[PDB]
């Protein structure tokens, strides 16, 4: 009973980290305990009449404000024992065949792979859960929990509610494009890209409206693709939409075996392409990192012997990340329910 | 092809190497290896031999500057470039073998030992690191002083587990041009913290910084191999064998005899061996006939040879460890044994021709780059003029204004009247001119024509007979 | 003002521990003098030893 692997392929999920990349760049690593982020609030009172006599009322100048935060720590770690160099690999044939050592050298391989892909994952969920809301809390089973909070005004983060919902309201007859005007009022500055989530998507196509918009001779200079266009990636670069850039992100992240979604079942979250995003890295604290003079940057790699009766040569990776807003307010999120 | 198969009768299938590139397969074992080849130099005849050999025969006992600007090239002139290449050699000659040793920072070499130091140091670690400075504080003519560093201290990033870009300590570009190396500094009394140094590889200006010098063996080599990668585990080997053998013989030699008795061992050694009891020393001289009753008895024991054809081992080890470096079999064995006139021939010319690809590549790129960083600098303070007219400036023209040969120590011929009238018979016909043929015994022909011609002036003044290359 | 990231206090902080070990000794070697001059005898004892 001889045998041939003539085949092996490897599974994965979809992962792409959108959000991180539209809104957050420009990353700015720092030596410090805690970062500053400042606002002023820049509304000026009317001037008010005056009678030629009184010359009164001095006005306050404006002050503005300030926050502080503290980036969180993240390590994973691998390890390989000779217990598990022996027997074989699924990825290597019945013939051919290698050393003992070689089959090491593949598993701290795919060890570190998998190192960086958490690293990744932690990171666009990050970046994700600071889109959506405001604010997001770091806990864990050791870590100390640690929130951040942004200043984001309450009458952003808008849902529907007893009224106005598209799933009740009838699908022939009705627009959407007058919510979407209201919805993004409040945003300051102007919006430029919508990220729905597929079922909102589809939600919002099937509106007899929205097709109207398309195939109108004269009264639009908009196009979409209202036909399948992307079924395996976790993108969807869809057209324009009148002015705005219409995104689908379905991107999934596992948090225990199963496998879940980015973005919480048909959300909509209207921005700017251009928001000011800020990725901070945090100092890694490392006893042989520092000695060998490497400070705030991120993924930082080493491995070690153990010296035990079974050995093991362990794989860490540290980033200390935190993705920041400098401005929460040019975002507005919609449930769409 | 059975050579990718199971093989003959399943003999290699367990003989798998992996497919990887060169640095995956150097870089991580790069420390280790340059530790044990420096542990082979440091404590084995033969490779001391052959560094020796490498840094006597590749160089030489001086290295002597030839310059010869592409006039055509720049359209200058033949006279003027004739007088630029000497008032430049000149002002070289004042500066590269200097008494007070300025040339080096540390100083303590000159300029013929540094390039026997960086051949030396590219052949057990197979690169050479030179850096250029400035000493503006200084209030000598030529501020460019030069200072080699050992490929040790060109460390890594820290050893980390590194990149694609950050490769050994060499910050690298899209391509694959070096932009920064990274310098330590080395610590003596091993308590003081390390402190690490980005060094650019090219100043703003284009003047050469820091040097790096290697011969790559694939598309990508950050840093390169030395030439005993091939052979240390041969040569440790048989060191151990040596010293093995000779232990052995010295066992096998120290027990003379042995007595086989009854008696007290005092009584014993005392009746037979002669020892005195007025352990036991024996006295050395005369000859003596043991008396030995029934139960006594005496045993010579006898060894076995001292060499039984061990030589012929060693031989065959030392041939293998000569072809993995380079060297001919007899300059590493010293061994010289019986051969014609054609087997020495063949030998000396077998070994000088990869002493000349050597010496034609390392030495000579190491000596125009740093006679490149000097001469700039030359130029610049005015000590020397370039000539006018010039169709480029020195910086649009690098090579062309100071296209550089260099002229090494010639063979010692094993014949000594051969390669004369070899010579003699070249110039005779019009194969060869009269510079190539000086040159092959390390002579320039300019300062040869005027001693000669001084010569004839003091011969004719003295009141002797004129020379034979005197024109009537 | 001029502050400097953590890579560098990490060296300050060994130098003057380095320094502090180095002025313990020279103290230790200098009460043994003292007391092998002024006094013919000394005693070495301590906690762990």
């Amino acid at each position: 009973t001889t045998a041939q692997l003539l085949a092996a392929n490897e599974q994965k999920f979809k992962f792409d980290p959108l959000f991180l990349r539209l809104f957050f760049r420009e990353s700015y690593p720092f030596t410090t305990e805690k970062v500053y982020l400042s606002q002023i609030p820049g509304l000026v009172n009317m001037a008010l009449y005056v009678s030629p006599i009184v010359s009164g009322e001095v006005i306050r100048s404006r002050g503005g404000s300030t926050s502080e935060f503290t980036p969180g720590y993240v390590k994973p770690k691998h390890e390989v024992n000779p217990q598990m160099t022996l027997r074989r690999l699924p990825d290597e044939d019945p013939q051919n065949l290698a050393d003992p050592a070689y089959r090491r050298r593949r598993i701290i391989m795919q060890n570190m792979r998998d190192e960086e892909l958490a690293i990744a994952q932690v990171e666009e969920m990050q970046a994700v859960s600071a889109v959506l809301k405001g604010k997001y809390t770091m806990t864990g089973e050791a870590f100390d929990p640690v929130e951040v909070d942004m200043g984001r005004s309450e009458e952003n983060n808008i849902t529907q509610s007893g009224g106005t919902e598209w799933s009740k309201r009838d699908k022939s007859t009705y627009d959407p494009t007058d919510d979407i005007e209201a919805y993004a009022l409040n945003a300051s500055g102007v919006v430029n890209i919508i990220v729905f989530d597929p079922k909102g998507w589809a939600l919002f196509r099937s509106f007899k409206a929205v097709k109207e918009k398309l195939d109108t001779r004269r009264g639009s200079n908009s196009e979409l693709e209202t036909a399948v266009k992307d079924l395996g990636k976790a993108v969807s670069y869809k057209g324009m939409y009148g002015d705005v850039a219409i995104v689908v992100y379905s991107g999934q992240y596992v948090e225990n075996g199963v496998k879940k979604n980015f973005l919480p079942d048909n959300t909509m979250v209207l921005g700017n392409t251009q928001a000011r995003g800020l990725r901070t890295y945090g100092c890694i604290q490392d006893a042989d990192a520092q000695r060998e003079g490497i400070n705030a940057s991120a993924r930082y790699p080493k491995n070690w012997v153990t010296t035990g009766d079974p050995a093991r040569e362990f794989t860490m990776i540290q980033s200390a990340p935190l993705m920041l807003l400098a401005d929460p307010d040019e975002f507005v999120s919609v449930q769409l329910a | 092809y059975h050579g990718g198969g199971s093989g003959f009768g399943g003999q290699l299938r367990s003989w798998n190497p992996p497919s990887e590139s060169v640095d995956a397969a150097l870089l991580p074992n790069f420390t280790r290896g340059n530790a044990r080849a420096d542990d082979l130099v440091r404590n084995n005849g033969y490779a001391a031999n052959a560094i020796q050999l490498h840094q006597d025969h590749i160089v030489g006992s001086f290295f002597r500057l030839s310059h010869r600007p592409s006039w055509r090239y720049l359209g200058i002139g033949e006279e003027e470039a004739r007088a630029f290449s000497r008032e430049v050699e000149a002002a070289w000659k004042e500066f590269a073998e200097d008494d007070c040793c300025c040339i080096d920072v540390e100083r303590k070499r000159t300029f013929t030992m540094m390039i026997r130091e960086g051949v030396a140091m590219h052949a057990f670690n197979g690169e050479l690191f030179v850096q250029a400075t400035w000493d503006t504080s200084s209030s000598r003519l030529f501020r460019t002083q030069f200072r080699m560093v050992s490929p040790k201290r060109i460390s890594n990033p820290n050893n980390t587990g590194d990149s694609r870009n950050c490769r050994a300590g060499v910050q690298i570009n899209d391509s694959g041009a070096a932009l920064g190396y990274y310098v330590s500094e080395d610590g003596y009394p091993g308590w003081m913290p390390q402190k690490w140094t980005w060094i650019p590889r090219e100043l703003p200006g284009g003047r050469a910084s820091f040097i790096h010098v290697f011969e790559p063996v694939e598309d990508g080599q950050t840093r390169g191999a030395n030439v005993f990668y091939s052979v240390m585990e041969q040569m440790k080997m048989l060191d151990t064998l040596q010293n093995t053998q000779l232990q052995s013989a010295i066992v096998k030699a120290m027990y003379a005899a042995t007595i086989e008795s009854e008696l007290d061992t005092q009584s014993a050694m005392d009746f037979i061996l002669g020892a005195n009891s007025q352990a036991a020393p024996v006295r050395l001289g005369g000859a003596k006939v043991p008396h030995l009753m029934p139960g006594d008895s005496l045993n010579l024991q006898t060894a076995q040879d001292t060499d039984n054809g061990y030589s012929v081992f060693e031989q065959s080890l030392l041939r293998y460890i000569a072809a993995g470096l380079g060297v001919s079999y007899e300059q590493l064995s010293r061994n010289y044994a019986q051969m014609s006139y054609s087997t020495a021939r063949a030998s000396a010319n077998e070994s000088w021709a990869y002493f000349m690809g050597r010496r034609k590549f390392v030495a000579s790129r190491q000596a125009s780059q740093m006679f490149l960083c000097w001469l700039e600098e030359a130029i610049v303070r005015r000590v020397v003029t370039l000539p006018s007219k010039a169709r480029f400036s020195f910086q649009e023209a690098r090579s062309a204004w100071g296209n550089c040969d260099w002229i090494g120590s010639g063979r010692m011929a094993i014949d000594g009247l051969k390669e004369v009238q070899e010579a003699v018979m070249l110039i005779e016909a019009g194969l060869s001119t009269y510079e190539k043929e000086c040159a092959k015994r390390g002579d320039d022909y300019q300062e040869i024509f005027a001693q000669q011609v001084r010569e004839t002036m003091e011969r004719r003044a003295a009141g002797l007979k004129p020379p034979a290359w005197a024109a009537a």
